[PDB]
């Protein structure tokens, strides 16, 4: 899940 | 921004540029780092995750690692292209959410 929440933390930068 | 990194960073083409940011024990000491590139006028988009690991499409240019409460990106072979503004992050665990560096700019010459 490691990319995933990579995603994650950019959804919660932009 | 929790993270701390050096405002801006310039070289020239085909250099190696390295941008390095230093959190806490909290954050990049026990959590993985992410890299984010940003492109004048274009929306953000994931570069690179798991301190070392390359976004789906990114270039193979880019590097990353980590170790302690440090971490940085390496850019080699420096292209016109890699004109940005890079951002690290990581999970905090003191502050239960995501923590952010205060951005590098990239400027090539």
């Amino acid at each position: 899940e490691k990319l995933m929440k990579a995603f994650e933390s950019l959804k919660s930068f932009q | 921004p929790v993270l701390t990194q050096s405002p801006s960073v310039s070289a020239a083409p085909r250099q190696r540029v390295t941008i390095s940011v230093s959190g806490s024990n909290s954050n990049i000491g026990s959590n993985t780092v992410n890299w984010i590139q940003q492109l004048p006028g274009r929306a953000p988009e994931l570069l690179m995750y798991d301190d070392d690991l390359l976004a789906p499409g990114v270039s193979d240019r880019f590097s990353g690692s980590r170790s302690g409460t440090s971490a940085s990106l390496t850019i080699s072979g420096l292209q016109s292209e890699d004109e940005a503004d890079y951002y690290a992050a990581t999970w905090d665990d003191s502050l239960n959410g995501w923590v952010f560096g205060g951005g590098t700019k990239v400027t090539v010459l």
